[PDB]
Formats: C-alpha cells, structure tokens, sequence
C-alpha cells in the first residue's frame, strides 16, 4: 500500500526539503561575501598545512 | 444585553459636547498630563543643576 | 424552600420583626441567660403595653419610635448565626455544591464506577421529561389572563402530575455536598 | 583552582577546641556521624569520576585577541577601521564589567568574613570599588542604550575640555 | 535566515495541496519544527549581530521575537480549529495561509537589515491581520474595528516613509549598520524635530500610546482568537523593536521629545489599569492590559538606557506571552457560553479546575510575580525609571497594585464565586485547550532559569 | 449509607496529564539519563594556556562538552 | 563548617520533595498529608543540627550556590544567609509547621481538597523559608511575593464566600500598598550601592539616606499589619483556622519585622526612621489592643493580639534593640500558634461557632485547651519565666531605659494593659461561666493529632524562652540597674489590666441594661477604619475610572478629537465634492475662473 | 427615571437607587444568589462597583 | 450528627414542652399554636426563636412567620437540614 | 425580511459523538493523530530537546573568556602596581585636542 500512502502523504516532503533548499542558499550567500575571508586585521593568520580557505 | 450595550456602545451617540462634558474632559484629560510634566521636568531640570554645578554624589552610581 | 415574598408587610408582621430584632439585640448585649431572660419578660410587657392600641395612626406612631430606639440601641456586632447571612459559614460550602447536569457530561468510564445511581438518575430524568408538559399546561391554566401577579406556584391537582416548575428546587445540591 | 592575587582571601586564624565541661558534645559526633554516612561516600564518588576524567584528559583553550587600532586613529566613514575599533571597543567594555565584578566579589567577602567589625576591616575592599565604581563611571555611565566607541570618545573629548577649562 | 524563511513559504504549499483531514497536522507539524529551527538563533555573539547576508541579520533583540512568532504560529492553529471546524475546506486553507503570511512578513521583518525593507514587511503585516479581522470576526463591528486598526497604522506609517526616503536621501544608506556605525547627531531645529515625530510616530501607534490606543480595543474584541494572539503577542512588539533600532538616528533631540510621550504612557499606564477595573468585558479587559504594559514599555525605551532596553525586551517577551494565554482562556469561556460579558459566567473553577488553574498562573505572570520574566522586565524598567527621576516610582508602583488588582478581580469573578445556575453548555475542557494553555505557560517559567535569552543585545 | 458526590468529568482532565508527562519523559527521561553520562564520564575540560604555534578550533573555547559539541555540529 | 552548608541547604530541599512528589500518586491518596507532616518534622530535626553548631561557635555562613545571570556590574546570584536569624527561625518556624499541620488533619479532615490544603502550607512555608534566608534582595522580593500569594489562596479556600474573596483581594491591596515602598529600596539600592546583596548594601551604606529606609518601612508596615495597612489581617481571619495560625498569626506577619531586622546596621543610622518605627509601633499596639477589647469573635480578638506584639515589634526595632524583637517574634510563634489551635479546637468543637457570647462553661468540658489557652494567655500576659518573660519584660524594660518619644512609652504599656485586659475577656466569656452553646453537646478533645500538637506548642511555651536566652549569645548591653518601680513597670501594669478586666466582665453578670458609650462603639467598629477606609477610597477610585477614564476620555473625548472630528471633515467635504447636480452650465463657469486665476497667479 | 440628559452618555438608561447589593435581602430567592439579581430586573449602571464583594453602601450604626 | 426525622420531633416537642405557657398533656404534633393552643402571635415569635436556639440555624422570617404548627417545624428543619429519614 | 436558515444550535460536542473527543476534530482518529502531534512535537521534541539545546547553547557570549581576561588583567596590574582600572579608555596622546 506504499503507492497509497506516497500518493496521499508526500506534502510532508516539502518543508524539510525547503529547509535544505535553505541551508543551500544560505551558503551561496556566504560564498558570495568572502572578500575578507583571511583578510581582517584581527583573524588573519598564515593558512595551515593542507588549508585553502579558512571559511570566513 | 442592555447593561453591556449602555455601557460600552451606547455612550458616544448619546453624547453631546457640553460645557460640563468639555470642562471635566478637558481637566481630567490635560491637566494630570501638565501636573506630571511640571513636576518631573523640575526634578530632571534640579538633577541636571546639581550635576552641572558638581554637587550630586554618584559614588557608586555605575548601574543605570 | 423561601416562601413568595408579599407586596408589602402588615403592621402586624412589621412588629413581628422589629420584636425578632429586638429580642436578637438584646440577647447579644446580655450574654448572661439570665439578665437576657430578664430583659426580654420586660420587652415582652412593652409591646403589650401597646397590644390593644385601637388608633392605628397611634401604633404606626410607636412602631417609628421604637425603630428609632431599635436603630440606637442596636449592638454594634450583633450575634450572627454560623450559617446565617453575614455569618462566619455562610456560604462556605458553597463550592462544594455542584450542578446535578454536570453527571451528563461523564465519561462513560466514570458513569461505569456508578451505575446503579445513574439508572436512578435515568429514573428521574424520565420523570421530569414526562412530566414538564403537564406542568406547562397547567401553569396556562392556572395563570390569570393578565399574568402571574405572584410568585406563589400552584400545587399538584391531579394524582400523577408533578408540583409544576419542581426539578431544581427538588434536586437543589445536599447543603453539605462534601 | 582560582589564584589567590586575583581573589584574596584573609589568611584563616580558627581557634582551638579547648573544652571545659564534661559534657560531650554534640556537634563533634554528629559531625563524625555526617562525615562517615555522607562524606566518604561523596569522596569516593569524586574519586571513581576524577579517575575516569583522568582516563581522558582534554584540553580547551582561552582566546587571545590582537590589539586592533582604536576609533582615535580609524579614519571618518572608514566603516572597516571604524568596525574593528567599535568590536574592541565592546570587548573592553564587558572585560571591565568584569572587573567590576571581580572587585564587587570582593567586597561582598570581606563585609560576610569580618562579621561585625565590617566597617572598620573592609574599609580596602571599600576604597577599591570606590576607585574602580568611578573609573567605570567616569567611562562608561550615560553613554545610553546605543553605546558606540565613537561616543565615549566624545565623552573623554568633553571631560578634557572640561579639564583644561577648570586650568584655565 | 532562508533557513527558517523557506519552510516558512513551503508550509504554503503544503496547506494548500493537503488533504481535507490533514490540514491542521500537518500545520501543526511543521510550524513546530520550523520554530526547532528557529531556537538556532538565540546563539548570538556578544560583540557583534549574526549578519546572515546583505539583506538579513539577527541580533538578541530579533532572535527571541523570531522564535516567539515561530512559537505562537503552532499555538494560533490550535486555538483556530475549534470555531473553524464548520467553514469549507477552502476558507480554512485560506485562514491558514493568511497566518503563514503573517508569520513570514513577521520574520522578515525582525530580520531586516533596510530600514525601508522593515517599513515594506511592516505594514504589510496589516494586509493578513485586516482580512482576517474583517472575515472571521463574529460581531457585526469587526468592520469598523479593522478600519480602526488600518488607518491608525497608516496614518502613523506614511510621515514614516516619507522620513526614511529622506533619510535615505541625506545619509545614502538605510541600513541599520551603517546608519549606528555613521549616526551623526541630531540638531535642534523643528526640521529636526518633525522628522524625530515622523519617525517615532509610526511606532507610538503600533505600541498602543494613550491617545493612540482606541484601535486595539475594538481589534481585540472584534477579532478571532488566532487575529488577537497575534496583535498581542508580536505585532504591538513590532512597534517595540521598530523604535529601539529607529532610535540610533535621534540621539540628542529624544531628551527634548521625549517628555510629552514619556508622560502619555506614564500616566496613560495607571488610566489603563482603572479601566481594566472597571471592564464589562473580558476580552476589553486583557486589552486594556495590553496596553498598560506596552506603556511601561515605551517609558523604558524612550528612557534610552541599557537597563531599560533590557527590561523593555524581557517585558515584550513575557507579555506576549501572557497576553496571548489570556486571550486563549477568555475564548475558551466564550466558546463554551456564547458570550465576553465578565459576569455571565461564575463560579467555573469548580465546573473545570484545571482551566481555572491555567487562568491562575497566567493571572500571577500577569501581575508580575517574581521571578517572571514579566517581574523581571518590569523591575529593570522601574530601575532606569527610578534614575531617570526618583519620583516616577510612585506612578510606577501604583500601576503595580491596580495592575495585580485588576488581574485578581478577572481571577475572582470568572473562577470564583456560586456557578450561574442556568447555564449548562459546559463541558469537560478538552485536551487541546489545556495542551495550548500547557504550551504557553511552560516556556515562559522555563525562560525564567536562563534570562539572558530574553534580556536583549545590551545584556 | 454512602451518598453519591457530584463532580465534573476526570477522565479527559487526567488523561491528559498522562499524556503530557509520558510525552515530555519520553525525552526527558534519555535527555536526563545522557547529561548525567556525558557529565561523569566525559566530563569538562580543563583550561589550559594555548600551545605556542597551535591555533585551536573554534569549539575548543568552550568548557562544557555538550557545548563544545553544539558549537562545533551548529555553528 | 563543612557540614553547616549541607545541612542548611538541605533543611530547605526537603520541603520542596512533597511539591515534588504532589505530581505523583501519593497525592491521591490520603497518605500525603501524613508525608507532609514527616517532611516537615524530619526538616526541623536536620534544622536542629545547624542551630546546635551556631550556639557552639556561631558558624555563621553565606551560601551563593547557583549564579542567575550578570547583569553588567551587577551580578544576581542564588544566595542564601544562613546567619544567627536564619538558623534560629528556620526550626522555630517549622516546628510551628509541623504542630499546625498535625492540628490540622483534625481540623481539615473534613475537607475534600485536604491535600490541596496541605500542599498550599508547604508552598508557603518554603516561601517563608525563601524569605528568611535571602541575602539578595530579589530573592527577598521573591520570598515576600509568594508569601503574599500563598496567603491570597488560602484565605481564599473556600471559594464560595465572597466575604473569603474580599478578605484576599483586601489583603494582596494592602500588601502591594507596601510592596510599594519594597520596590523603592530595590530600585535606590541599585542605583546608589550597585547592588542588591545585603553585604555589599551594608558595606558601601555607612550612614543610610532616608529614602531606602523609609521605604523598608512601608514594606514592612504592609506585611506587619501596621496602622493604615492593619485591616487586612483581622479580615484574614476568613480563612481556615490552621490558615491563621501558621501565616497571618505566627510566621508570615512577622515578616515586615524581620525585613526590618535584616537591615538593622542601616537602621542604627538613621534616628528619624527610627522615630517613624516607634511612633508606628506604639500606634499599632493602642489601636488594635483597643479594637480586640471589645470583639465577640475568638478569631478576631487573637488576631489583633497579633497585631499588637507586631506592633511591639516594630516599637522594639524603633528603641533600636533588634535582636530582642526578633526573640519576642521567637516567642510569639510559640505562644500565638498554641492559642490559635486552642481557637480552633473550641470552634470545631461547637460546630463552627467562634462568637465567644455563644460560648461557655467551658473551663471543665474541655481540659487540655484550657489548661493550654491558661498557659498561652500567661506568656502572653508576660507572666515571669515563661517565654513571653524572657521576651516581653525585656522589650518593655528596655523601652523605659532608653531615649523615647513620651506618647510612645505610654501607648505601649498601655498597649500592656489591654493585651492582660483582652487575655482576661477570652478566658472569662469562653472557659469560664455558664455553658451558652447550642443544647447538643459535641465537645470532644480526645483526639490524638490535637492532643499531640498543642502539647509541643505548651512545652515549647513553658521552656523554649529559658532554652533560647540562655544559649544564644548575648548581642545587646543589659539595662542592669534600674528604678524598683522602672523593673516592676511590666508587672504592675498587666495586673492592673487583668483587675479592672475581671471587674468589668463581673459586672456584665449584674441585671443592668445601659446602651452602649460612644468610646465602645469605637472600639468594636475597629475605629470606623474599616468603615470609612474600605468605602470612601474604593468608590471614589471606581467611581473616578468609569466615569471619567472609561467613558469621558476613552470613549468620548480621544474618539472626538483624532477619529470622530476628521471623519465628520472628510464626509462634510465629500458631501460638497460630490454635490450630485453635475450641470454643464455651472461647472463650466469654474473652469472660466481657474482659468482667470491661473493666468494671474502663475502668470 | 432616566439620567439628566447632560451630554455623559447615559441617555435612556434609568437612573435606579444606589443601593450595593449588599442592602438587597439576602434570604429571597434570587435567580443569580451570588449577586443578589434577578432575571430580566433592570441592572444598575454601576452594578460591578457595587457588587458585594467591592464599595458597599449598607447602613452603618453610627 | 445524623439528626433524623424523630430527633427533630423528639427536640422540638421537648422544647416545646420546656415552656411554660403550654401545658405539656395536650402538647401534640398537629397542636396548633394559634388554634389548638392558647398562644398568641409574640408567642409564635419567641417559639421560632427557641427552635432556632435549639438546633443553631436561623429561620428567615417570611417562613418563620408561616409555621404554626409543630409537624411543620419538624419537616421545615428536616428541609434544612437536608433529612431524607 | 428574508428567507434565512435558523441559527445553528451551539456546535454539537465533540464528546457526544465520540467521548474520548480530544477535540481537534469530529472523526476519533485524526483526533487522536492530531493530539499526538501536539503532544510529541511540542512537548516531546520542542520544550525538551530546545531546553536542553539552550541550555547548553554554547558561550558565545564571551561570557567565561571575559571573566578570564579580567582575572589575567587583574593579576598583571596588581602585580606591576598598576591602576586596576585606567581611567582614560583610549591612549591620550593618540587623541589630538583641538
């Protein structure tokens, strides 16, 4: 009865997706404000071994 | 039914700006209003004096 | 159970009262049974110094004196019964008492605890849905043409028929639920 | 583990038992009492969970912050310069409530420990806090709700005018 | 913030495409997860707001006012089913996607970093608030009420639009980092002090000001349950929080300007309270009350000092809280006896105990008994008052005592007393009421332990 | 000679106090049962002066390691 | 030491475990009031513990165990004092709970919500608890607030009684009345100190300013029933009796007291603050003294003799000797407790009745509480070497022997004679005479719970005030040598009250009929107070919101001037525009006349 | 008797005696007992300050 | 406290033949006061008032008024007091 | 004045159809699933495990770090005999007076 109960129950899909959809978007946004990503005059440090971002 | 409706809808259509009703309005409105604002703005404007002429002690007073 | 209050009271009635109070007053100013006993043989002797009096504009006269003196000599904290309004009990119980409709809404689980009580209970509302169109009827009969001009109720005319407007004043809550 | 220096504690002078009656006394066996039925048991519990937090021991560090320039040499609209002082600016500002604190600790200490004579031998404790009270207030007090660096640097800027006014 | 804004748009289509029976689970369901997700927020660093992007940031003034929306959204749909139950499948979805709006606009309001951007969402909050004020009230005022509630909100709204393009004009940037970084001072000048009106008014009619309270009256009582636990619980803070960020901009004329509003709320306060002695009507009653405490309110934050803000932030909380419980227990009553008057009902303490212990404890929060938050709130206005002038505590502690005599005397009459013998609609309260009670009181002692989440960015 | 005592329904009243406990211990229950795990045994960390040339994780700031665990999975 | 935290935090922490537990079935049962009382007793065992370590070496000692939140340089910390005060009424206070919890199973049995009741006593004894060991002033505020609350609920049992709903409402007024003041001392200690801790407050506050002080006294007047805040305890009087005896007799009233013990070291400094206590004090003690002379009700007259020692309290605070006030609260607990119990026993024994003209004879129909009421009235009376000696005779010889306000000395041994003169009329119209209750004897003492309860209160009564002074340490400077007369003032002055109370309650016996003076119509309408205070006041401020705040302003004037005014405009202008004529003849010739003034405005 | 028309509001609503009801008799059978008031009687325009738990109006001794 | 129906009756008609004014041989249960006995209307009075002494409740005067007979102080009592027996 | 349907009675209880109601809707099922929704995901998963998430919310507040710069400030400038707290917030030679 699985065909049933998708047919009939897949709106609950949506939300969880949407907040998905939103942890997505929210770090296209981060990716698009890393100017000073090591740049500060405060966190700058020299990049680890094995380092290429320090996500900032 | 009657008691609420007199008491809260009724009013304002029988009512009729009178020398009675604009006095009372006019006293029991404004004038706690000017009462509050004199009293307060001579304890704020004696505070202030004080302060200015160095004369007010806040020893302590670090938490406002 | 109070009786349907009267348009006005009697003069007689009016000194019935003001004889109750009187007593009443005096009793909580003399504590002592004695000098209470005392007193009230000679409050007694005062009204009936004044049993007989034929001029009732000379009696309505003293009963407005006597109410004067009444209101004077009243005891500022006169005796109140426990129960009594204005009494330290009265209404204390109150909350306890609760409405026989409030059984209709039990759960049939609770219902189940009790059931010989609600088949009696099922008895009486059978009684009373019978018996409320009879009643109707003859609260019409029984009603002058311009309304009632009383709040005294007729009794049961007939075998078989209910004293009419009876199921609240019948199963009114025990005074002491508990 | 908190270091003496930064909270001082009065060296503890307590007085020997020296009984004069034959009557036993109380307290000694029922504190004998609550050591044995609580004490020891308490004990042993801290001594199984210390062992197992001894079986793994890990380390968790206090950040250390740079010195930043301050508002005085940020440049006007210079939002980046302006950003980093501001951000300083606030942190100084709650490490000095927390001096407060410390000092206020210290107070409330010493006024419980002496007992009675707390006006006479807290009167240090006393003339701290009325250093450090004034300090934070000639500082920090009427900035308003929207505090900025900005604003008590105009706050010292009147105070020194006020000052070489009074040296006039 | 997309991930609690996205959802929050999904819960649309979600309503819309669920089947006939499901569409209050469902709601109910994903509205209380959303508000799991939006409990992330509270985590705020101390120097500096969470500038999630350009366009929205968070700080500790938003993140509880996010996460109360995202909590009353649950509850309103729960208060909601009982007196929707008869409407079609169609008008149902439509209440709840009115809600969902509102939440949404609500969120993006708090979390804007544009002031013109705040502006838009906030007064397009009235648009789902009118409709359902003006659709799903039951008395024959709900127009009138709604016009009320629309065209104060304008009239205050529009000088404020008009201020902000000009401040967008002067300065080059209405965004509120920019505008507190920069924030030059104020002058004297009636210019100056035209524009400090414009700005503050808008808000002065959101947060009720006595003067400018007669809308929320007649919106609370006309309105549905849901409709007054939203204008009780977030939309009087929205003038709350529009004010604390508008205030950065008018710092040295606020001294001046501050007097005639600080005056209005201080004595407005206490009218407020002996009117809600005197109430016929319950639902007028809690109103009333809502409008004391935004009073209060509006004293701390034209006050302007840390001690303040910090009060007037713990006070919106709480009493957003405990209006809103209010409001759903005078709506129970009035769905059981078909009726706001105060006296019709008596005595239901014995009808239904646990409600009258539910109205107990919202009573006691609303009177501000320690430690409540409400208590708590309330002191630390009383405080930053008491320095302000010395004398503003007599005003403020009389308003305590009508404030706790008001709430005993609801708590009296309602509960207390010989039940009304004649009505016998009563019935045992159903598990959904309590459990909305249960969810509005348990968070508000819970906030109690751990205060700093409430107590604002100035902590 | 029992009289019976009228008095509202109590089966919805407490049915629905079971079913708050029983939900809010549903998790409590774990809740409580790991806190208490995780504070014996796990425990709290120590302070420590910062290494020189280590520059430490952002959740290595924090005591508590359900804290640490929040900032590290969260933020 | 180390032991002395555990215990006293513990004491607390148990009484929490039945609330706990009231969640649970034991509620159900009708085991839990049983629980309750072996909580309370196990409580003042463990109480006992820290009591015995204090009189062996004072260890006294603050406990700031969990940290609330830091408000900037303030920091608000779970703190409690487990000082001399603390760690003496902690057992006091629930030895007297648990005597009133086990009277009170006899006395509530009745009851159906029993539990409730029992719950709703151990609410407020934890808030007492609260309220004693507090060393911040929030968690004092917290302490006095729920002890208002908790008063508000019980008074309020029986929910029926409006006149129960009046007495509540009446005393939560009157108690936010002074809560009023309380919130002027937090509010000036935390501008001015920077702090709401009472170490902090006490350090930086060498010589106290008025205004936080005067502001402790409102507050405490409010919770002490003092004069102008007083009526809320005698109308306290509705609630159940075991009610009154535990709260508004013996241990929540004394709270304004020990508020204003707590801030004895600022009260030292400040002489006028002092004056105001005394002249309080004395008022109080004349006042209700007189007003429980000529009350009917045994209730009544006990609550205003509590009223009275609260009011010798606060004149003992005012002649600047705290420590002996909070011995005669001490005392007070004891010997209060013991003859509210006895109370109760006669009412439940005469089916509710407690107007003392229906009472009689009862000397030998009920042994044990007359001996116990006997024993009572003379500690009361300060009979010498029980307990009200240790304290009473103390504070009046100590009230001589200092610097006084005249009236005020007089007033209190005044005050005195009519505590004797009030002993004496209880005692004369209840246990003595001839039996004046209904025919059907119900009398019956023999019950254990009552028998057992008012027992401890007796022996506490008889020995306590011995035990007490003797091991506590002595903190004042005794008034060694005095007058003959100035020593023997306490004395003399209760037999002449008890003298002249016999001969007047003998003449009562005489077959003589006068109608009342004017002097005792004042006395039993307890002043006109009620009266007038209760009336004037609350018409005129309901009167006032009506009629001017909800009608004249709300509904009228503000909707007149902003709504009302420029919707009448706008329709008034709508009217004009839309003139509804629409002829081409007129509306062309106002476009001839724009088009003139164009061409001459704007050229 | 209807209030003077005096421009408060009142209009029609009558103007009866301000009696509290406490003065009201308690022993007669009322339709609300707790308030002393019966059905359909006219309600005072000031019933809820004159309740018997608020202002009271009853005669005094003195 | 039970007090049954026959307790009512026994108390009352042993108050009522504690006075005086009645002889206690025709005292019956349907005596009336007013007819069958010589009693008049104060008499009435102070019987209603010794009742309500006897049993500690008050009877409200418009009821008290109304008795007039033993039997109907019995069952007004029984009334009262909620006696079923 | 016009042809209307009478007014519905007062909605009919929930109770009376099916007693265990829960309310939250007229079929027994859904109601019994729509209160287990509340129940679990309010109560269960909302007021639990968010209490406990914020509870133990990690100190971003810099709360411990500041109290551990102040002990460190403190026990540098009693040490050297340095002022506890310097009276001017920033450097004043940096600042140029008018």
């Amino acid at each position: 009865n699985v065909l049933q109960i998708v047919r009939d129950h897949w709106v609950h899909i949506l939300v969880p997706v949407g907040f998905v959809f939103g942890c997505y978007l929210d770090r296209r946004s981060d990716e698009k404000l890393t100017a000073f990503r090591n740049k500060s005059l405060l966190f700058k440090r020299e990049l680890r071994p094995n380092e290429e971002v320090t996500w900032k | 039914i009657r008691w609420t409706y007199a008491r809260s809808a009724n009013i304002y259509p029988n009512f009729r700006p009178t020398p009675k009703t604009s006095l009372l309005g006019a006293l029991f409105g404004i004038g706690p209003l000017f009462f509050w604002y004199y009293v307060f703005k001579t304890d704020r404007d004696k505070k202030e004096k004080l302060i200015q002429e160095g004369k007010l002690d806040q020893t302590f007073n670090i938490s406002y | 159970a109070f009786s349907a209050p009267a348009a006005y009271l009697t003069h007689q009635q009016k000194v019935l009262r003001l004889y109750k109070r009187a007593l009443r007053h005096l009793e909580s100013w003399c504590v002592h049974r004695d000098k209470y006993r005392y007193f009230a043989c000679l409050m007694r002797a005062r009204f009936d110094e004044h049993k007989n009096e034929k001029d009732m504009v000379k009696a309505t006269q003293l009963l407005r004196q006597a109410e004067e003196e009444f209101w004077y000599g009243q005891h500022p904290q006169p005796y109140i019964f426990p129960e009594s309004p204005g009494g330290t009990s009265y209404e204390r119980y109150e909350c306890y008492k609760v409405p026989e409709w409030c059984l209709d809404d039990w759960h049939p689980s609770e219902k189940a605890m009790y059931p010989d009580y609600f088949a009696k209970r099922e008895q009486w509302k059978r009684l009373r849905r019978e018996s409320w169109e009879r009643e109707v009827k003859q609260l019409q009969e029984e009603t002058p043409p311009g309304g009632p001009r009383t709040e005294a109720l007729p009794p049961a005319r007939k075998e078989g028929d209910l004293p009419p407007l009876w199921w609240h004043i019948v199963t009114r809550p025990r005074e002491r639920p508990m | 583990s908190w270091d003496k220096d930064v909270y001082p504690e009065p060296p503890r002078r307590t007085p020997a038992p020296a009984p004069q009656t034959s009557l036993p006394n109380p307290v000694t066996y029922l504190t004998k009492i609550f050591d044995l039925l609580v004490d020891r048991p308490v004990t042993l519990a801290r001594e199984f969970i210390e062992q197992q937090h001894a079986k793994n021991r890990y380390y968790y560090y206090h950040r250390e912050f740079r010195r930043v320039p301050d508002i005085t040499e940020c440049e006007e609209k210079d939002i980046l310069c302006m950003f980093e002082a501001e951000m300083q600016w606030r942190r100084d500002y709650k490490v000095d409530q927390e001096i407060v604190n410390i000092i206020q600790e210290r107070l409330k200490a010493c006024q419980q420990r002496e007992g009675e004579s707390y006006r006479q031998n807290c009167a240090k404790e006393l003339e701290q806090f009325t250093q450090v009270s004034k300090a934070f207030q000639d500082r920090y007090s009427d900035l308003g709700a929207h505090y900025s660096a900005r604003k008590c640097l105009a706050k010292q800027k009147q105070r020194m005018l006020a000052e070489r006014k009074a040296a006039k | 913030m997309l991930k609690i804004i996205i959802p929050t748009t999904m819960l649309l289509p979600m309503t819309w495409m669920s089947k006939h029976n499901m569409i209050w689970i469902n709601a109910t369901v994903h509205s209380l997860l959303i508000s799991l997700i939006s409990l992330s927020l509270l985590n705020q660093l101390g120097e500096n707001s969470l500038n999630f992007s350009l366009t929205f940031f968070s700080d500790s003034l938003s993140a509880p006012l996010l996460v109360l929306t995202t909590w009353l959204l649950p509850l309103m749909l729960m208060a909601s089913q009982s007196h929707l139950s008869k409407e079609t499948t169609t008008r149902k979805k439509l209440y709840i996607t009115m809600l969902i709006l509102l939440q949404l606009f609500l969120i993006m309001t708090f979390t804007a970093t544009e002031l013109i951007l705040f502006y838009i969402l906030f007064e397009a909050t009235l648009v789902p608030t009118l409709i359902i004020i003006t659709r799903w009230g039951n008395q024959t005022e709900r127009l009138n009420a709604g016009l009320y509630f629309l065209f104060y909100t304008l009239a205050g709204s529009l000088p404020l639009l008009v201020a902000l393009v000009y401040i967008q004009n002067t300065t080059g940037s209405l965004n509120f980092l920019i505008i507190h970084y920069w924030s030059h001072p104020l002058s004297n000048s009636w210019s100056n002090i035209f524009m400090w009106l414009a700005c503050i008014m808008a808000f002065m009619v959101k947060m009720p000001l006595y003067g400018l309270h007669l809308w929320l009256p007649k919106a609370h009582v006309e309105a549905p349950i849901a409709g007054s636990m939203v204008l009780a619980a977030v939309l009087l803070k929205l003038g709350g929080y529009g004010m604390m960020r508008i205030t950065t901009i008018l710092n040295p004329l606020t001294n001046y300007m501050a007097y005639p509003f600080l005056m209005l709320s201080m004595w407005g306060m206490i009218m407020t309270s002996s009117i809600c002695l005197r109430q016929t009507d319950l639902k007028s009653l809690i109103a009333y009350s809502s409008v004391s405490h935004m009073a209060l309110v509006i004293v701390a934050i034209m006050i302007q000092t840390p001690w303040s803000f910090m009060g007037a932030t713990a006070l919106m909380i709480a009493h957003g809280l405990t209006s809103s419980m209010l409001f759903c227990l005078a709506n129970t009553n009035y769905e059981r006896v078909h009726s706001r008057t105060m006296i019709l009902a008596r005595g239901l303490q014995t009808l239904l105990p646990l409600m009258a212990t539910w109205w107990l404890m919202a009573s006691l929060t609303n009177l501000a008994l320690p430690p409540s938050i409400n208590l708590i709130g309330e002191l630390f206005i009383i405080t930053a008052s008491f320095s302000w002038s010395n004398i503003t505590i007599i005003l403020m502690g009389m308003n305590m005592m009508i404030t706790a005599l008001y709430s005993l005397y609801m708590l009296i009459t309602t509960q207390r007393g010989k039940y009304t013998h004649h009505i016998n609609n009563i019935k045992a309260s159903f598990t959904r009421e309590n459990a909305l009670m249960a969810l509005h009181i348990l968070p508000l002692l819970l906030l109690t332990l751990n205060p700093k989440m409430i107590l604002g960015p100035l902590y | 000679k029992r009289l019976f005592i009228i008095k509202p329904s109590g089966f919805y009243d407490r049915r629905f106090l079971k079913l708050m406990r029983f939900y809010i211990l549903l998790t409590g229950i774990p809740v409580a049962i790991g806190i208490t795990l995780v504070n014996v045994f796990i425990g709290e960390a120590e302070l420590a002066d910062i290494p020189e040339g280590y520059v430490p994780e952002h959740w290595e700031y924090f005591k508590h390691p359900i804290s640490r665990w929040i900032a590290r999975t969260f933020y | 030491m180390n032991p002395f935290a555990s215990l006293t935090l513990t004491t607390l922490i148990i009484l929490t475990i039945p609330i706990m537990m009231s969640n649970s079935n034991i509620y159900k049962t009708n085991l839990y009031p049983n629980y309750v009382k072996t909580t309370v007793s196990y409580a003042f065992t463990l109480s006992l513990v820290p009591l015995l370590m204090f009189m062996h070496t004072g260890q006294e000692m603050i406990i700031s165990n969990w940290h609330w939140m830091t408000l900037q340089t303030v920091e608000l910390s779970l703190s409690f004092k487990m000082d001399y005060f603390s760690v003496m009424f902690i057992p006091v206070a629930l030895f007297v709970t648990w005597s009133i919890m086990e009277f009170s199973m006899w006395y509530m049995h009745s009851d159906p919500f029993i539990n409730r009741f029992f719950k709703y006593l151990v609410l407020f004894l934890i808030t007492m608890m609260i309220l004693v060991t507090a060393n911040n002033l929030f968690q004092l505020f917290i302490g006095w607030e729920g002890v208002g609350i908790m008063s508000f609920l019980l008074i309020g049992w029986w929910h029926g009684r409006t006149d129960a709903n009046t007495a509540a409402l009446q005393a939560i007024l009157y108690n936010r009345i002074g809560d009023i003041g309380f919130v002027l001392s937090m509010a000036w200690f935390l501008t001015h100190s920077n702090a709401w801790d009472l170490q902090q407050i006490f350090m930086l506050n060498n010589e106290c300013p008025n205004m936080p002080l005067i502001g402790l006294l409102l507050a405490a007047a409010g919770k002490s029933a003092q004069f102008g805040l007083h009526p809320w305890l005698p109308s306290a009087m509705e609630g159940p009796t075991p009610v009154s005896a535990l709260l508004h007799s013996s241990t929540m009233v004394v709270a304004g007291v020990f508020l204003l013990i707590r801030f004895y070291p600022l009260m030292e400094t400040n002489k006028l603050v002092q004056t105001m206590t005394l002249c309080l004090g004395a008022i109080t003690t004349l006042f209700t003294a007189l007003c429980a002379i000529t009350q009917n009700d045994i209730k009544k007259i006990v609550a205003f003799s509590t009223s009275s020692q609260l009011g010798l309290m606060m004149v003992t605070i005012g002649i600047n000797q705290p420590h002996l006030a909070f011995l005669h609260i001490c005392m007070h607990a004891f010997f209060k407790a013991m003859l509210f119990m006895c109370s109760g026993s006669i009412i439940h024994s005469l089916n509710d009745e407690q107007d003392i003209r229906k009472m009689g004879g009862l000397y030998k129909a009920m042994p044990f509480t007359t001996t116990a009421l006997i024993i009572g009235s003379l500690a009361l009376t300060g009979m010498p070497y029980l307990t009200g000696f240790y304290s009473k005779d103390l504070i009046i010889e100590a009230v001589n022997m200092s610097y006084t306000n005249a009236w005020a000395l007089l007033m209190t041994l005044i005050a005195t004679s009519l505590t004797a003169a009030y002993s004496t009329r209880i005692i004369f119209f209840a246990f003595l005479g001839k039996p004046r209750f209904p025919p059907l004897v119900l009398i019956n003492e023999n019950n254990p719970l009552l028998i057992n309860s008012i027992k401890r209160l007796l022996i506490g009564s008889i020995f306590a005030g011995f035990i007490i002074s003797n091991n506590i340490p002595p903190m004042t400077v005794p008034n060694t040598t005095m007058p003959l007369y100035m020593k023997m003032t306490a004395l003399i002055v209760t037999i002449m009250g008890f003298m002249l109370a016999l001969e007047l309650n003998n003449t009562t016996y005489y077959l003589k009929f006068k109608y009342p003076s004017q002097t005792y119509k004042f006395s039993n309408m307890l002043g006109y107070y009620p009266s007038i205070m209760h009336r004037l006041p609350t018409y005129h401020n309901l009167s006032m919101s009506q009629k001017s705040a909800s009608s004249l302003l709300d509904l009228i004037w503000l909707e007149t001037i902003l709504p009302k005014t420029t919707s009448f405009i706008q329709m008034k202008m709508s009217i004009m525009v839309s003139n509804q004529k629409g002829l081409i003849k007129l509306y062309f010739l106002s476009f001839l006349i724009t088009i003139m003034i164009s061409m001459t405005l704007f050229n | 008797e209807p209030y003077p028309d005096d421009g408060m509001g009142y209009g029609d609503y009558p103007k009866l005696p301000d009696r509290s009801q406490q003065e009201r008799d308690p022993w007669y059978d009322w339709d609300h007992p707790d308030l002393r008031l019966n059905w359909g009687e006219p309600i005072h325009w000031d019933l809820d300050m004159y309740i018997r738990n608020r202002v009271d109006t009853s005669p005094t001794p003195v | 406290p039970p007090l049954t129906l026959e307790a009512i009756k026994d108390r009352v008609l042993y108050v009522l033949k504690l006075y005086d004014k009645i002889d206690p041989e025709k005292l019956s249960v349907n005596s009336h006061f007013m007819k069958d006995l010589g009693l008049d209307s104060l008499d009435q009075v102070e019987i209603i008032m010794a009742m309500e002494d006897e049993f500690g409740f008050e009877i409200p005067d418009i009821d008290a008024e109304k008795l007039m007979c033993p039997q109907e102080i019995v069952d007004y009592i029984a009334d009262k007091k909620d006696v079923y027996e | 004045i016009r042809l209307q349907e009478d007014p519905d009675p007062e909605d009919e209880n929930l109770y009376e159809k099916n007693p265990d109601s829960h309310g939250y809707d007229k079929d027994p099922i859904v109601d019994l699933w729509n209160m287990r929704v509340v129940f679990f995901f309010g109560f269960s998963i909302v007021l639990v495990l968010g209490s406990t998430f914020v509870a133990y919310l990690p100190d971003y507040r810099m709360q411990e770090w500041a109290r551990r710069e102040a002990e460190r400030l403190v026990k540098y400038r009693e040490a050297n005999g340095l002022p506890l707290m310097e009276s001017n917030c920033f450097d004043p030679n940096k600042i140029q007076l008018p």
